[PDB]
RNA sequence: AGCCAGGAUGUUGGCUUAGAAGCAGCCAUCAUUUAAAGAAAGCGUAAUAGCUCACUGGUCGAGUCGGCCUGCGCGGAAGA
């Protein structure tokens, strides 16, 4: 990749790649094939996981077929099933509420070591403060 | 550190402070110590400058009135009712 | 153009001239934003 | 901008790099991209990591305020647009190498490479380089030397 | 001041919304990578997308920026 073309990223699912009503045709219609991502995605599936937040880009021209790319999770969302609270807040953020496990925020942050800038690893962690003081959540350090 | 020069007042009453606020000088008052009080008149712009720092007001300073130092404190300013500008000071020998 | 007594800049591009005898304002983005009688 | 206490750390810090180095290179970035930093901070990063820099300076008035010190052979590259790079440890190495790698994949003009300083000099790009610790290039040359 | 460049990664920050992805609102406004680049000053979008700014690198080559106080003027200003 030294030239990008089209990429849209509405991270989809793993244990059955057929939606309709979230995504369905609007992910596959302007020389994209809806029939391919269940043909060749699951085959990119099953070596890891299922059933979690998966982003994606994929390789259509006006070529008719293609071939799919895979990505990442979302950095504070691995604050959800990586942390606690799904929500963020509940008393609007007038009120510091979350709470934080700073164990994790290393290795759950170093689980998404392939797209991140700090070369240090720890800076890597430095990154993941700010997002996860992203209500004002207190880690207890 | 504040150095002031200033001038003995030759002229005193309403008449003459009103004509010196004409030509950017003003007038202020030495007194304090067992010593007589005495008469200045100082440039405007500059005392104002210098004022703009707070410490005009802590620090002691020293006013050059004819070579001599006197050295004083700040103890009372007529500012103008709406203006930025003063019109009179009180100044307490140290 | 709106002609106004108290003219004044609205967008960032908005430029102000003064043409003839009288104050304008020019915007190069946004054409409600031209002004006259300032 | 900052006043000259900052402008001397500029120089303080990136003079004791040149007085204290391995290597350099050169680069002019009309167009550098930021998928330009990206990439070769993580070849500073194979590199080492922050072993090497690159810091725009070209201002004769910086990194040749750096030059009256050592390698007053940039008193020419200095002029224009400049990238300079700096080597701490590694061998004299492969900083060279994707530069040209590098700037052959359009990434940007390489100011020709108008070179550098290990020598005094200029120009032409060398692998003589990474080999290093091809001593092996001298272990081959015992047994076959030995045999044959 | 022009002109060339860049103007990035966590990441659509979090919340809230049918949708708030730098940019309707609320709270936060850190951290990376750096030469510099706001969890964003404006255009834009259904929302993304898209165009700029701040900032920094280059070019250029000596002055330049904007407040305070004051003098004289300009618009504001149509009638039998
Ligand atoms: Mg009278
Ligand atoms: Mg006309
Ligand atoms: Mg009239
Ligand atoms: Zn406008």
């Amino acid at each position: 990749a030294k030239k990008v073309q089209a990429y849209v990223k509405l991270q989809v699912a793993a244990g059955m790649a057929n939606p309709s009503p979230p995504v369905g045709p609007a992910l596959g219609q302007q020389g994209v094939n809806i029939m391919e991502f269940c043909k060749a995605f699951n085959a990119k599936t099953d070596s890891i996981e299922k059933g979690l937040p998966i982003p994606v880009v994929i390789t259509v021209y006006a070529d008719r077929s293609f071939t799919f790319v895979t990505k990442t999770p979302p950095a504070a969302v691995l604050l959800k099933k990586a942390a606690g609270i799904k929500s963020g807040s509940g008393k609007p953020n007038k009120d510091k509420v979350g709470k934080i496990s700073r164990a994790q925020l290393q290795e759950i942050a170093q689980t998404k070591a392939a797209d991140m800038t700090g070369a240090d690893i720890e800076a890597m962690t430095r990154s993941i403060e700010g997002t996860a003081r992203s209500m004002g959540l207190v880690v207890e350090d | 550190m504040f150095t002031i020069n200033a001038e003995v007042r030759k002229e005193q009453g309403k008449g003459a402070s009103r004509r010196l606020r004409a030509a950017n000088k003003f007038p202020a008052i030495i007194y304090g110590g067992k010593e007589a009080p005495l008469a200045i008149e100082l440039d405007h712009d500059k005392v104002m400058n210098m004022q703009a720092k707070a410490e005009f007001y802590s620090e002691v300073l020293t006013i050059v009135v004819d070579g001599k130092e006197i050295k004083v404190k700040a103890q009372d300013v007529q500012r103008h009712p709406y203006k930025p500008k003063l019109q009179h000071i009180d100044f307490v020998r140290a | 153009m709106k002609v106004r007594a108290s003219v004044k800049k609205l967008c960032r591009n908005c430029k102000i001239v003064k043409r003839d005898g009288v104050i304008r304002v020019i915007c190069s983005a946004e054409p409600k934003h031209k002004q006259r009688q300032g | 901008m900052a006043l000259n206490l900052q402008d001397k750390q500029a120089i303080v810090a990136e003079v004791s790099e040149v007085a204290k180095g391995a290597l350099s290179a050169v680069v002019a970035d009309s167009r550098g991209v930021t998928v330009d930093k990206m990439t070769e901070l993580r070849k500073a990063g194979r590199e080492a990591g922050v072993y090497m820099r690159v810091v725009r300076n070209t201002l004769l008035r910086r990194a040749v305020e750096g030059t009256p010190f050592e390698c007053l052979k940039d008193a020419f590259v200095g002029p224009t647009l400049i990238a300079y790079s700096m080597e701490h440890p590694g061998a004299a190495a492969r900083l060279f190498k994707e530069f040209a790698k590098a700037n052959a994949k359009f990434e940007v003009k390489a100011a020709a490479f108008e070179g550098e300083l290990i020598p005094a000099s200029q120009i032409d790009r060398l692998a003589t380089l990474p080999t290093y610790e091809e001593a092996i290039a001298r272990l081959m040359a015992t047994m076959k030397e030995a045999s044959a």
